[PDB]
Parts: structure tokens; sequence; C-alpha cells
């Protein structure tokens, strides 16, 4: 691959971890 | 000792000793029943 | 009443015994009259002496109590034992015997707490009783 | 050279974290 | 109205001996719920053989 | 606590209150009748679930039940 | 030749078992004394392996490509006689001792004491049921068709629902 | 008094250390809340699974991106003959020198894991070839998992969220799964192998960019509206025709000519073009069409029993057709891979049907009302219940007191220096079965043998061009395709039917008798999962509906040891070319021992000697690691907890008495695991360890040899 | 050295006559681990109508021990003050069973 491409998977991840934690936040509640 | 030996250890075990003795003595004279020729 | 202060048997031992639960909250006492100077099993090691008392003795649990108070009961026919559970750092006084009488024996005047006007297989099912705040067996 | 950070980020650092809030809130109360 | 020595069955649905023979031992003389003694030739896993029915859980095969 | 719960095939015979090991149970009067008993359970905080009082019940699948319920430091049996 | 099966006595990996058996005795021969006693016990095990050899290929088995005789149970009755021919042999002498021991708690427990007679066998009442039960192909026929081989549910006990 | 668990606050009065335990095992059963409604209750399952549903999605990203970043996907198009497919790159800080020279495998520079999970094979004939490729897709798959998260949470909003009735209305629901879920998304998989997996594999890249420019047909969708279908049948893939290049392809896009191809031992991908496009049909028209319902719409835990059964058998479905009918390019060729898939889901099958009956014994005490459900199938079922539990008592007892014996007569007979006379029972009901099908090695010569009967020759409308591609298949030794079998494949299937008859046995007594006995006839009272009723009434020990339960997942761990060692021993002489050793020592219980058990597991054994190391020694220490916790389990499934009571009511004493220790205080006071709790603490040791054991195994004595 | 010791022959039914194994010499039977040879040895055995005789000493030994659990028992039963009496037991049993025992195997 390239070294660009790896840091931008590890940023489009962000998206996932903040709605988990916001999923997990809800469900909780 | 009569009513003793209608008692089931001993008559589980002389019929068991007179099945399993039956078996011996069939596989001595005919050996290696396989089928039914 | 408890009569605390009242002479601890003559035993000397018993790693096994009121450790530091009992200081904070809930531990018993069972208070009786031996009749002798004679041995008797603790529930914590085996011997104390018992007095010839006014014998009183700090137990850990209700359920080593009633099993004290059964062997005395038992071994001495002593059944005048009379358990507590102490004050401010514990609960409830005078644990038993309840009503002035064992439990065993009949007496007017108590309430039938726990009783069900019915038998076991008049139960309902659980899925009657669902998302209800009722339970299968509760009246 | 990504992965030698990483690995002992959630191998020890990111267990070690999530112990601590989960230890807190099991011995919690209201 | 069932009477001492009367071979019943058992329609107690809970009971070890449901739909099961027994011979009636006695019956109580006074108003009590469950008068019904029977007492069954088979023990169940207390091992006891007797027990309180009332007359809607038995019948009169005899 | 445990819930322990007495049905009313009782007949009085006491076996279930001398078997409680914490002095759960005890023997109450009738309504009904004013002659023979039930047990009662008054004390069900103190009450372990050993099932005991089940292994001395003389009725055909006994007249007193325990269930299970919550575990606090009495019924848990805790020395501690 | 039902299922690629040659017969055993054209079969050659069924004939080469023979070769080696016997070779692996004679071999276990060769040191021992001619006239000893553990050498004729060798020629007693020699011979009872051409008894069981002579009496496969004789009896029309079925030898694969290892060489061991094959069963075919479908049954044909040019292959009866392995599992049809002794599984009838087998269900009467089964329902021999099933029904002989149903007829013996039967009579037993209409007695004063039927536990007392589980232990300790009545030997009148259990040659009776042995004389009951080698007409049990029979006799679970008028049973069956009498009504009593059987009970109605109203009769058994049964679990709660 | 605390506040964990949330979800029983009458465990949160527990003082104990039994509340942290019984917080994590009644968490996500959410009918056991406090204050739960059904209303709220649904919901709750809702975007339970849309969390569930996100984590597939980041799982599988996960195997896209560490293929695409750390794997060898361009490496292995090019030639998938002797490159090994890798898993992920390795970095533990813990290895020596002379291991990162043995596991810098596949001819890399770097620690790296071998992958045994075929997805490499299963992405190289959905079209990818590129490890840009792959990347695309873990960034796709990042997106549906933040869609499934955001509606997960989005779906709990007063104003999103559903009602009540949206969740018990299961008429719209089948509808639209038949209708929407499987049959546009076989439409729309139709779509990807005409457009994109056809022509990647004759040499054309197909791309998100030109896709809209190249057309699968020289004729596309010209015929399709006049009628002439016929046209899309034309010359396909020959023989000649290697796979991913132009070297003598074909324009054929949806052909039925069955077989597989002729170098990779696979499906054609027209096949499977054809495969799913006529499962969309079928799937389309069957949505068109929407007081025991009454029962199933209200039970959450009765459809979830149906569920586990429905995935439960297509689960196996999948293992026992990929390794007969390869779907995928070169995963025949891969025997490790191959192996590990079919043990993978048949393992996981067989936890799905324990689950399915788990479940269903579950609304047995839950949600069954005996008085609303009579004389119905299911108030009849429970009313014969012994019937049908004796008549699985004997069918378990009667295969197992002779496929035993069975066994113990070949055992002692072959032992005996006479293997000449063991009991082998060819079977000739499934050989039929084969001769049936087509393999005319055996002779039967009826039914597809016979080239005049009437299905081969279909004398109708002249249909029967599918034979020609399946009967050179079957009857080829080349390949897994209705495999050989002897007298000893006889033996193991009665094995088998042994174990299914008697886990379902297991299964089938406590959810039936889940509601009350002779001995418990109140088991309602007390619930799905409790211990015991004490030692009254001659003691009733593992008397629940749950553990059942528990005695069967040893059944169906025996069950699956039964399959898959069969599984595994068959193949190792089929891929090996000897396929005698499972002919003489399968039917005996020693060289199933001998020449199994310890003939293969030599050389995994040998992972790390006193002269060395292999890259074998990773299997080898969890080989020993999947001992040490199967072991384990048993201290908890023998011993028993008031012994361990006992023994803290000592280590509570000398906590408490050791000075510069004494003051250092427990908030929860410390008491054994639960009767009911190390039961399931002492399976899972168990179930882990037999299943760690035997993917150690399985691995690494197929990747010495292949 | 040579031969291995061996008794228990088996006998010439369904094929167990394969246990009688070659054991050494001109006999056949299993080779048997219990170290009877070696203790016979040292006992100074020579022939097989030492160890017969040995097994009839044995028999008639063991009837005379079965004898006197009929006789102490039914007939002669000793009273509880026979058995509380721990110091002539240890009296008799070290001199009389244990030295006397060692004394005379010693002859
Ligand atoms: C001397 C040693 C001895 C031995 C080895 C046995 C062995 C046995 N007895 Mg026992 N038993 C013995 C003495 C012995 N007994 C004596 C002296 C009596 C009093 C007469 C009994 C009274 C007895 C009864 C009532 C029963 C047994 C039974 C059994 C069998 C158990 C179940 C089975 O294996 O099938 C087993 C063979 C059971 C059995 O069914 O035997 C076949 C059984 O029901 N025994
Ligand atoms: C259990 C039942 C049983 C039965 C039906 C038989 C039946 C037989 N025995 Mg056998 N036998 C048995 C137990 C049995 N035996 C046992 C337990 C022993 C060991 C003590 C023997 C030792 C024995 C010897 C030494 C001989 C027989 C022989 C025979 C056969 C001749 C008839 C006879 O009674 O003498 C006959 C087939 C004889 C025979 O005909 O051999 C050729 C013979 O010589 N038996
Ligand atoms: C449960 C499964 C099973 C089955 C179907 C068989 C069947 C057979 N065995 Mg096997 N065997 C078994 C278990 C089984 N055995 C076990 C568990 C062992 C280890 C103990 C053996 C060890 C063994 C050996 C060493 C031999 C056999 C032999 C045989 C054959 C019997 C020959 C004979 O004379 O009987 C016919 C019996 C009669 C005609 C009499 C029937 C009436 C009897 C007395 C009723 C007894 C009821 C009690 C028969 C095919 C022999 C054989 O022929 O090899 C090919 C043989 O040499 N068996
Ligand atoms: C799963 C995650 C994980 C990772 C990435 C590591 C990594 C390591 N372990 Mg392992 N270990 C782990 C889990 C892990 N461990 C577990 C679960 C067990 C129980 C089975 C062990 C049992 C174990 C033992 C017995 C030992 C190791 C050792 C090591 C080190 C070997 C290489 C080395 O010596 O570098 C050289 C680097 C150093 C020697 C120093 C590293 C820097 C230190 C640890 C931190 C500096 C303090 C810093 C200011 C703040 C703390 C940060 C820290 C918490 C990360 C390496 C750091 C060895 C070791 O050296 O332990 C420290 C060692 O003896 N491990
Ligand atoms: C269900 C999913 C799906 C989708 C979204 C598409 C979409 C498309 N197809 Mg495809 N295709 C599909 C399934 C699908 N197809 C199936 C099931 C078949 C087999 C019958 C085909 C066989 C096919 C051919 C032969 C052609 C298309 C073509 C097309 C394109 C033009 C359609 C049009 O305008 O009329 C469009 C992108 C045309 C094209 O040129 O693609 C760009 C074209 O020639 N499709
Ligand atoms: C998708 C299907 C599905 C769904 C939605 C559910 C949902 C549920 N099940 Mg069911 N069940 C299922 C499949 C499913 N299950 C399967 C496949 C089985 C057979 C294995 C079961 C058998 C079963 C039983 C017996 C019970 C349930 C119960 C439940 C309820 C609560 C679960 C819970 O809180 O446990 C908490 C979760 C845990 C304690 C998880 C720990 C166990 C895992 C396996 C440990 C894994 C080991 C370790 C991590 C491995 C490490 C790797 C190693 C290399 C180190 C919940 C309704 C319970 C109930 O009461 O229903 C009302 C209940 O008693 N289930
Ligand atoms: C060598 C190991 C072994 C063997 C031979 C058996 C054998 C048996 N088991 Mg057991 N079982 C075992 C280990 C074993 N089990 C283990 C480790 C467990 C977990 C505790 C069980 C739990 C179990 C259950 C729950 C049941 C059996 C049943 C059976 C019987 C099945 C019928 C048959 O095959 O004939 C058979 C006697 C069944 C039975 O006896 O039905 C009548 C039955 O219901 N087994
Ligand atoms: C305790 C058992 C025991 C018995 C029954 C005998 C018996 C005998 N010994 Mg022996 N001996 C023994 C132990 C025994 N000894 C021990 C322990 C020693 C070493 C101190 C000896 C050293 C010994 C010698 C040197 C001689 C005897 C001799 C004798 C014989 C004649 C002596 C006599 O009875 O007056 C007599 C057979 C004499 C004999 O006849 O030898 C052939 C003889 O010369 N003994
Ligand atoms: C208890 C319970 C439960 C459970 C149950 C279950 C779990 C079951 C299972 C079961 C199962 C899971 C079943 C299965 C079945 C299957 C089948 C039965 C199949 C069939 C097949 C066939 C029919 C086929 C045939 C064929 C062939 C082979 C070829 C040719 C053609 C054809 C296709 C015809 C529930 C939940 C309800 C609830 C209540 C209770
Ligand atoms: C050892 C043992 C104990 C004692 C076990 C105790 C007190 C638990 C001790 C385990 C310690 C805490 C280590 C466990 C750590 C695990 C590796 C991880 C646990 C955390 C998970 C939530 C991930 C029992 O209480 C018991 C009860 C019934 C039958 C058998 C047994 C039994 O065998
Ligand atoms: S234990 Fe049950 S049956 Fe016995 S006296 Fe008490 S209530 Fe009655
Ligand atoms: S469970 Fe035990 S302590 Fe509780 S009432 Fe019954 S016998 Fe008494
Ligand atoms: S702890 Fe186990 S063995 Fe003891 S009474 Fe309860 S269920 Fe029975």
């Amino acid at each position: 691959l390239a070294d660009g491409q790896i840091f931008t998977a590890l940023a489009v991840a962000l998206v996932p971890g903040i709605l988990a934690l916001r999923l997990a936040l809800e469900l909780y509640k | 000792f009569s009513k003793y030996l209608s008692t089931a250890p001993v008559i589980g075990t002389l019929t068991a000793f007179f099945l399993a003795g039956l078996l011996i003595e069939i596989n001595r004279f005919n050996p290696d029943l396989l089928v039914y020729p | 009443t408890l009569n605390l202060n009242a002479p601890t048997p003559i035993f000397g031992g018993s790693t096994g015994g009121l450790l530091r639960k009992a200081e904070v909250e809930e531990f018993y006492s069972i208070t009786w009259t031996g009749k002798s100077e004679t041995v008797f099993e603790l529930p914590t090691g085996g011997a104390a002496i018992m007095r010839a008392g006014e014998n009183l003795l700090r137990l850990a649990r209700k359920e080593q109590c009633i099993a004290l108070g059964a062997q005395l009961k038992d071994k001495f026919k002593i059944t005048d034992y009379k358990i507590y559970r102490v004050y401010p750092s514990g609960e409830v006084q005078f644990l038993h015997p309840k009503d002035g009488v064992f439990p065993e024996k009949v007496n007017p005047g108590r309430v039938a707490v726990g009783s069900n006007k019915r038998r076991i297989g008049q139960n309902p099912d659980p899925a009657k009783l669902k998302f209800k705040g009722q339970e299968t067996f509760d009246s | 050279n990504l992965p030698s950070i990483l690995v002992p980020m959630v191998g020890i650092v990111l267990p070690a974290i999530v112990m601590a809030l989960l230890f807190v809130y099991i011995e919690t109360d209201e | 109205m069932v009477q001492r020595g009367s071979k019943v069955r058992i329609l107690r649905k809970e009971s070890y001996w449901y739909q099961e023979i027994g011979t009636v031992a006695s019956i109580d003389q006074s108003g009590i719920k469950y008068p019904v003694i029977v007492r069954f030739e088979k023990v169940n896993y207390s091992n006891v053989n007797s027990n309180n029915f009332s007359l809607d859980e038995v019948v009169e095969v005899e | 606590a445990h819930t322990v719960k007495i049905y009313d095939t009782c007949i009085g015979c006491t076996q279930c209150v001398r078997a409680c090991p914490t002095d759960v149970l005890e023997m109450v009067p009738w309504d009904g009748c004013r002659a023979n008993q039930i047990a009662s359970a008054p004390r069900t905080e103190d009450c372990v679930g050993c099932k005991r009082c089940e292994s001395a019940c003389p009725t055909d699948f006994l007249s007193i039940r325990v269930y299970l319920g919550a575990e606090t430091t009495r019924s848990m049996g805790l020395g501690y | 030749d039902v299922a690629g099966l040659i017969p055993c006595s054209q079969s050659d990996a069924f004939e080469r078992r023979l070769k080696n058996t016997t070779q692996r005795l004679e071999n276990r021969l060769k040191k021992y004394e001619p006239g000893s006693a553990p050498a004729e016990a060798l020629q007693k095990q020699i011979d009872k392996t051409q008894q069981r050899f002579d009496k496969y290929r004789n009896s029309g088995l079925l030898c694969g490509a290892d060489g061991l005789p094959h069963l075919i149970t479908d049954g044909r009755w040019s292959h009866a006689g392995e599992f049809t021919i002794p599984g009838l042999l087998f269900l009467y002498i089964a329902g021999f001792i099933g029904w002989s021991g149903r007829s013996y708690l039967q009579a037993v427990a209409a007695s004063d004491n039927s536990t007392e007679k589980e232990i300790i066998i009545d030997i009148p009442v259990a040659l009776q049921s042995v004389s009951k039960g080698f007409v049990w192909p029979l006799a679970a026929l008028q049973e069956f068709s009498s009504g009593k081989l059987t009970a109605r549910d109203e009769e058994i006990t049964i679990s709660p629902r | 008094g605390t506040k964990f668990p949330k979800a029983s606050q009458a465990l949160a009065q527990d003082p104990t250390t039994r509340r942290i335990w019984y917080g994590i095992a009644t968490a996500n059963d959410f009918e056991t809340n406090d204050g739960i409604t059904e209303e709220n209750l649904y919901q709750k399952i809702f975007a339970s699974h849309f969390g569930h549903l996100a984590i597939i999605f980041l799982w599988t990203s996960g195997n896209l991106f560490h293929v695409a970043w750390q794997g060898n996907f361009e490496q292995w198009v090019k030639d998938p003959l002797n490159t090994r497919p890798i898993a992920h790159a390795i970095s533990d800080p813990h290895f020596g020198q002379r291991a990162i020279e043995a596991f810098s495998q596949a001819g890399a520079s770097s620690p790296v894991n071998i992958s045994y999970s075929g997805v490499y094979q299963w992405w190289y004939t959905q079209g990818m070839r590129t490890n840009e490729e792959l990347y695309n897709g873990a960034i796709f798959l990042l997106i549906l998992s933040a869609l499934s998260l955001f509606a997960g949470w989005l779906h709990l909003q007063p104003k999103f969220r559903p009602n009540l009735s949206w969740f018990k209305n299961a008429e719209s629901r089948l509808n639209h799964h038949l209708g929407g879920l499987f049959g546009t998304s076989s439409l729309a998989w139709t779509g990807h192998i005409v457009h994109v997996a056809i022509p990647e594999s004759r040499g054309q890249h197909v791309g998100w960019d030109n896709f809209l420019q190249v057309a699968p047909h020289p004729a596309g969708l010209q015929p399709f509206f006049t009628g002439n279908w016929g046209v899309y049948t034309e010359n396909p893939d020959t023989a000649n025709h290697v796979f991913g290049s132009s070297d003598g392809a074909g324009t054929a896009i949806l052909t039925f000519l069955g077989g597989f191809h002729p170098q990779t031992q696979s499906l054609w991908l027209t096949d499977i073009a054809h495969h799913h496009l006529a499962i969309a049909v079928l799937f389309i028209v069957a949505g068109h069409m929407y007081g025991l319902y009454d029962t199933v719409n209200n039970s959450l835990h009765f459809q979830l029993g149906l569920a586990l059964a429905a995935l439960g058998v297509i689960t196996s479905l999948v293992a026992q057709h990929m390794y007969s009918i390869p779907p995928y390019a070169y995963l025949a060729r891969d025997f490790t891979t191959q192996a590990a898939l079919y043990t993978h889901h048949q393992y996981i099958a067989g936890f799905l049907m324990v689950g399915a009956f788990a479940h269903g014994a579950i609304f047995l005490v839950r949600d069954y009302d005996a008085e609303q459900n009579k004389n119905n199938v299911l108030a009849r079922i429970i009313d014969h219940k012994e019937a049908i539990i004796s008549h699985l008592s004997w069918v378990s007892l009667f295969l197992g007191f002779h496929t035993l014996g069975l066994y113990v007569h070949n055992d002692v007979v072959q032992a005996f220096g006479t293997p000449e006379k063991q009991i082998l029972i060819e079977p000739v009901f499934a050989q039929w079965i084969q001769s049936v099908h087509g393999k005319s090695l055996y002779g039967f010569e009826v039914l597809l043998n016979n080239a005049d009967s009437i299905t081969r020759v279909a004398p109708g409308s002249a249909q029967p061009i599918w034979l020609p591609g399946w009967l050179d298949a079957i009857n080829s030794g080349n390949n897994s395709l209705f495999l050989t079998i002897g007298p000893g494949d006889f033996l193991v299937h009665h094995a088998i039917a042994l174990g299914l008859h008697t886990t379902t046995l297991i299964l089938v007594k406590g959810a039936l008798d889940a509601r009350g006995s002779k001995l418990m006839p109140d088991k309602k009272d007390f619930g799905y999962s409790f211990p015991c009723d004490g030692p009254g009434r001659g003691g009733t020990c593992d008397i629940s509906a749950w553990d059942a339960f528990y005695l069967a997942v040893f059944w169906m761990l025996n069950t699956i040891g039964w399959t898959t060692f069969y599984w595994h021993w068959k193949h190792l002489g089929v891929w090996q070319g000897n396929v005698a050793q499972f002919n003489e020592s399968s039917t005996y219980l020693m060289g199933w021992f001998r020449d199994y058990l310890w003939l293969n597991s030599s050389q995994l054994i040998n992972g790390y000697n006193p002269f060395g190391m292999n890259n074998l020694s990773v299997w080898a220490w969890m080989f020993l690691f999947g001992h040490l916790i199967w072991a384990t389990g048993f201290m908890f499934l023998i011993s028993w907890r008031g012994y361990w009571q006992e023994l803290i009511e000592t280590l509570v004493w000398a906590h408490e008495r050791t000075p510069l220790a004494n003051l250092v205080r427990w908030k929860d006071k410390p008491v054994a695991l639960s009767i009911v709790q190390a039961r399931l603490v002492g399976l899972a040791h168990f179930a882990v360890g037999y299943i760690v054991t035997y993917a150690a195994f399985l691995i690494a004595s197929t990747a010495s040899k292949f | 050295t040579t031969i291995k010791p061996s008794a228990q022959v088996v006998w010439p039914i369904v094929g167990q006559e394969i246990l009688n194994g070659d054991v050494g010499g001109g006999f056949q039977g299993i080779q048997i681990t219990s170290g009877l040879f070696q203790m016979w040895r040292a006992s100074g055995i020579t022939t097989e109508l030492q160890l017969y005789v040995t097994a009839i000493g044995a028999l008639v030994m063991a009837a005379l021990m079965l004898f006197a659990g009929w006789f102490h028992y039914h007939k002669a039963a000793p009273k509880l003050e026979w058995f509380q009496n721990a110091e002539s037991m240890m009296n008799h049993h070290l001199g009389g069973l244990f030295g006397l025992g060692s004394l005379s195997w010693a002859g």
C-alpha cells in the first residue's frame, strides 16, 4: 500500500468510534 | 443355603457363568463363525 | 436483655471466630445457665467449659448460635438458651425465643406469616404474571 | 513502525485504562 | 363419598402417585380440608407411602 | 432474602420448624379450625436457604417451599 | 459383486493374508524343538488359521481391495446369512429373555411381598416364566390383541402439565 | 448498597463478589431487568442488533485491511499454486532472533501469519486482484458500521422509536426479508458476478470507474426484452481457459454447464451467476404472499430457538457442500484452509443447534401458557413427552451398544493377529445413492448410471444439459465430490447418528421437562437456571433445564469431534494419495488412535525441540495451551462449591490477621463461585480447551505435509 | 539374563493364544513382571516341587486362618478387655511377629 492510506483508514475509523461510544452511552441509559 | 443361592448376586453370577461358558465352548468346536454358511 | 457483662466460659482459643464483621455490624450472643462445670464443643473449635452461670458466648452467626443451642438441649438438657443480636454496632435484640416459647411449640397470638391459601400445583404459570410486579409464588 | 506503537498501546495501556474505569464503576455506590 | 379400604385413583397433578391406584386407609370425620388418607404400594422420593387428599382429587374405581 | 412460603396442605407436623438451623420457622394456630396448626415463616431474613425444612415435610410434594432470592450476608452464610 | 467386491476365492489380497499369517508362525516354529509342546500348539494355531480361510472361501464372502470379508446388509437373500439369518436367530433369543422377565414381574407383583421376590428369585416362578417365554412370538400376538399388553395413559403416572 | 449492576437492583444489595459475576451474566438478559416494559424491551433488542451488525462489518474491514496492508494478495494472484496466503504481520516483543527467522515465512521480510481462513480464495473470485481493491472494501465497511451504530442510537430517540406493533407484525416482516433482503440482494449479487467477477476471471479489469462503459455481454440486454435469453449461453470458458486471463476465454454470462473448472477445481462463475439469478426469482415471488401464531409472535424465545435451528441447519449445509463442491478458486488445493473451514462451521452449527433447543427450553418456562395453549401441536408434544424421551432413550442406547461393540469386536479381533475376521459392513445404502447420483465406480447400474433411464434422458423437453458436466466430476477420482466410502465409513456414521440422537435426547429432556416432573413438579416456579432443590427427595443436583443444556454441550463437542476427526483423516489419505490408510485402520479403534492422533501429531509436537524451533511452535504451544485450559475446567466440574467456601473462610482469616496487609480491605466479601456459575466456568474452559486443542492439531498436522 | 520370566499360560481359544509368546527356552506364556522368579531364587528354590508344596502350604494356612475367624467370632470371641491391652499387644507383635519373624527368616 501507500503510507498515507493507513492514516486515512485510521481517520475514518474515528467515525464508528464516536458512534459506538454514542450508542453504548444511549443503550446504557 | 438353597435360599441363599436364589438371591440376585449368586444367580446373577452362575447363570452368567453358564451363559459365558456356553459361548466359550461354542468357539472351541465352532471357531470363527462370521456368517451363516 | 443481653446482661453484658456476663462471664465468658473458660476457653482461651479459637482462631475460627468473631472476626472484623462483628465490630461493624451484626454479631450475636447466646446466653444460658449451665448446671455443671462440664465441657462442651464450640462451633469454632472444640471445648470450653460451661460455668455455673449466667454463661454468655459472643458468636459470629445466628447459625452458630442455634447449632450450639441445639447441643445444650441435646447433650446437657439445658434448654434455657436465649440468643441475642447487639446494639449500636448491631441490629436486633432478643432473637429467640421470640414469643416466650420455642417455635416448635404452639403459641396463640402468633400470626401465620408466609402462609398460602392454595396448593403448589395451583401455582400460576409465569407467562400469566409476565411483565408485572407479581411473582409466581406470592399471594 | 506503526505496529511497534499500537500493539503495546492496546496490549498493555488501553486494557489498564478500561480496567480502571470499570473497577471504579463497579465499586462506586449511589 | 369415599370410604376406608376403597381403591382410588389420584387426580392431584402435583402428586408422585398421580393417576395411580391406592387404597384409602381412613377419612377424617370433621370439616378438615384434605381428610382422605391414601396408602400406596410405591414410595416417593422421600420414601413415604401416605398423603392427605381431598374428595375432589380421588375417585371410586372399585 | 430468600422467600419461604407455606402452603395449606401442611398438617401441623412441626417437623420443618425443628429441622431449621437458623430458627426461621414457627408454629401458629389455624383460623378455620382453631385446633390444628400450620408452619409460618416470620423471620425469612434469617433464612440461609439450606432447604432442610423441605427435607422434613411429610406431605407428598412438601407444603413449605424455599425460593432462593437475593443473597445478603445472612443468606450467604458468611462469617465475615 | 454388489459394490465392486470380488469374491474371496479369487480375491488375491485375501489369499495373500494366509501367506503372511502362516509365515509369521512358521518362523515362530522354526526355532523351537520339533517334538516339543510349544511346537504342537503352533501347528494347532497354523491349522486353526487354515480352517478359517477355507471356511471363508467356500462360504462365498466378499473381499475388498484389502482382502477382508465384507458384509452386505440390504438384505439380499444371496447374502442372507450375514445379518438377516443371525438377526432372526438373535430376535427370538432376546425376546425370550425379554418376555420371561416381563412375565416374571407380573406374576410377582400380585403377591404379598413383591420386592422380596425380586431379590431372592422364586425358582418355581422363574422356571414358569421360561415356559411362558419360549412361546413369546405367539404369546404376544394374543396379548396385544386382548388389550392387556399395554396400558392406557390414565393408569400410568405422568409428570405435571 | 451500590449501583452496579444497573440491570438487577436486587443484585446491587449483594455485598459479596457474586454481585460482580452475576452482573456480567444477567447483563444482556433484557427480560430480567427491573422496571422493563415490553414496549421498551423490543427497542433494546433492535438497537443491540445494530451494534452486532457493525461488529461483523468492523471485523470484515479488519480482515480486508490486514491483507491489504500486511498480506501478499498481489503476490498470490500471480501464482496461487506456490504462494501461501498471509494473514497479518506479527509484532510481539517476546520473540527471539531465531524465532523471527522462523516466522518470516512466505518469503516475507517480517514475521507474518500464514492465513488459514481462505478469504484470499473468496476475494479472488469476487473479482479483486490488487491490494488497493481490498483497502477500498475495508474503507467501505467502516462506513456501513458507522451507518449501523448511528441507526441504533437513532432508533432509540423518542421521535424515531419503532412502535411495539411494528415489532410484533411478522406478516410484513417475511414479505420484506425474503423479498428485499434475500431476493434483491441475491439479484444484486447476480449483478456483481456478471459485471465484475466474470470479466475479471477472463483478464478484463472491471472497477467502479469503468463498469458503466464496458458491458458484460457483447449483445447486452437487447435479447432480455424480446425473450431470446438463450444467447447468454454462447461459447463459454473452455477446458483450455486458465483462470484470470484471456487465454481461450468466453463471452457467456449465465450458463449451466455443471461440474467444476478443469484447473482451479472450483465452480464456474457462469454457474454461480445463473444460480443466484434463479434464487432471486424464487425469493421475489415468495415475498408477495402475505392459536399457535399467537404463541410464536408473542414469545421472543420461540423465534430465537427457531432462528438458531434454522441457522444451525444451514451452517452444516455450508460445510458439507463447500468441500465437495468448492465454490472458490484454489480453495480445493489449499488443504489446510479446506480443513479449517469444515471444522469451523460444523463446530458453530453444533453450538447453534444446541442453542436452538436451549432457547426453546427458556420459552417453556417463561413464555409458555398451558391454559391458553391447549390442543395444538405444542400442547400435544408436551402431552406425550415421556414417549419421545424414552424412544430417544432407545435409539441412543441402541446405537451405542452396537457401534461400540462393533468397534471392540474389530479391536480385539485385529489385536489377536487375525485381521481377516472383522465385522465389516459395506455401506450399500449410501453407495447406492452415489450410484444414483452417477458414480459408476461401484456398478449398481440404476438411476444415472443407467444411461437409458428417464432421469438422464429427460424425454419431455430434451433438458439434461448439466449432466455432462456433473458426470465427469463424480466419476473422476481427483476431487472430493461423493468420496469413495467403505466399511470404515459405515461405523463412523452410526457413531455420528448416536451423537445427534443423544444430544437431542438431553436437549429435549430438559426442554419438555422444564415445567415439572415427579421429582420437582413446580420447576416452572424456579426458573430456567437454578442449581438444585436441595438434598431432599433423594437429592436433585443438575436437575434444571439449564443443566440439560449444560450436559449436551459436552455431547455436541464430542459429536463434532467424531465428525471432524472423520473428515480430517479421510481427507488426509485423499490428499496424500494413500487412501488405504483410512481403509484398513479406521475399522478398529486402535488405527483411529495410532494412525491419526499419534502418527499425525509428530510434526506438530516437534514445533520446539531442544535443537531448534519451527513455524509450528505457535501451534505446538497452543496445543499444550489448549490441554491446560481444558483440564482446568475439570476443576470446576468435579470439585463443587462448599469445599471452596470453607477454603475462602480461612483465607479471609489469614488476610485479616496478617500485619501490613490487614490494613488493605476488600469492598466485596470474597465468596466461592456459585453452583450454576462454575458449571458455566467449567464448561467454558472445557469448550475452549476442546476447540483450541483441535485447531492447533488440525492446522499443524496438515501444514506439515499438505 | 536371557530367558524372560513367565507364568500364566493362555488357553487355545478365540485367538488369545497369541499372548502365549516366545518368552524363552521351550516355553510359551505371558512374560510376567512380578519378580517371583527372583524372589524364589533368593529363597533358594531350585525345583518346582518346592513351589508346589508351598502352594499346598498356603491353602492349608488359608483354611487355618478362615477356621480361626469362624472360631474367634462364633465359638470363642474375646471380650473388650482382651482388645484394649495395647502394651501386651505391642510386646507380642514386636518381639514375636516382627522379631521372631525376622529371626526365623534369618535362619
Ligand atoms: C499484550 C501486551 C504486551 C506487550 C506489548 C508486552 C511487552 C513486553 N513484555 Mg510482556 N507480558 C505480558 C503482556 C505484554 N508484554 C503479559 C500479559 C504477561 C503475563 C504472561 C507478560 C509477561 C512478561 C514478563 C515476565 C516479561 C515481559 C517482558 C516484556 C518486554 C520484552 C521486550 C523487552 O524486554 O524490551 C526492553 C524494554 C524494557 C526492559 C523496558 C520497557 C519499558 C517499561 C516496561 C516501561 C517504562 C515505564 C514508563 C515510564 C511508564 C510505564 C509504561 C508501561 C506500562 C507500558 C516487552 C516490553 C519482559 C520485561 O522486560 O518486562 C518489563 C519480561 O521480563 N512480559
Ligand atoms: C443469536 C443468538 C442468541 C441470542 C440473541 C441469545 C441471547 C440470550 N441467551 Mg442464548 N444461546 C445461544 C444463542 C443466543 N443467545 C447459543 C448459540 C447457545 C448455546 C451455546 C445459547 C444457550 C443459552 C443458555 C443456557 C442461556 C442463554 C441465555 C441468553 C440470554 C442472556 C445471555 C447472557 O446474558 O449471558 C451472558 C454472557 C456470557 C456470560 C458470555 C460468556 C460465555 C462465553 C462463551 C465465554 C467465551 C470464552 C472465552 C472468551 C474464550 C477466550 C479465547 C481463548 C483463546 C482465551 C440472552 C437472551 C440465558 C437465559 O437465561 O435466557 C433468558 C441462558 O441461561 N443462551
Ligand atoms: C423444543 C422446542 C423448540 C425447539 C425445537 C427445535 C430446536 C427443533 C429442531 C428441529 C430441526 C432443526 C429440524 C430439522 C428438520 C429437517 C428436516 C426434517 C429436513 C428434511 C429434509 C428433506 C425432506 C430432504 C429430502 C430430500 C433429499 C434428501 C434429496 C432429494 C429431495 C429432497 C429435498 C426431498 C421450539 C423452539 C419450537 C419451542 C418449543 C419447544
Ligand atoms: C477453584 C474453584 C472455586 C474458587 C474460585 C474463585 C474463588 C475464583 C478465583 C478466580 C480468580 C479471581 C482468577 C480468575 C481470573 C480469570 C482468568 C479472569 C476473570 C475475569 C473475567 C471476567 C474475564 C469455586 O468457587 C468453585 C465453585 C464451584 C465449583 C468449583 C469451584 C472451583 O473449582
Ligand atoms: S414442614 Fe410442611 S408438612 Fe411438615 S409441618 Fe411444616 S408445613 Fe406441615
Ligand atoms: S431453608 Fe433452611 S434456614 Fe430457611 S426456613 Fe428452611 S430449614 Fe430454615
Ligand atoms: S449443592 Fe449440589 S449436591 Fe449439594 S444439595 Fe445442592 S445441588 Fe445437591
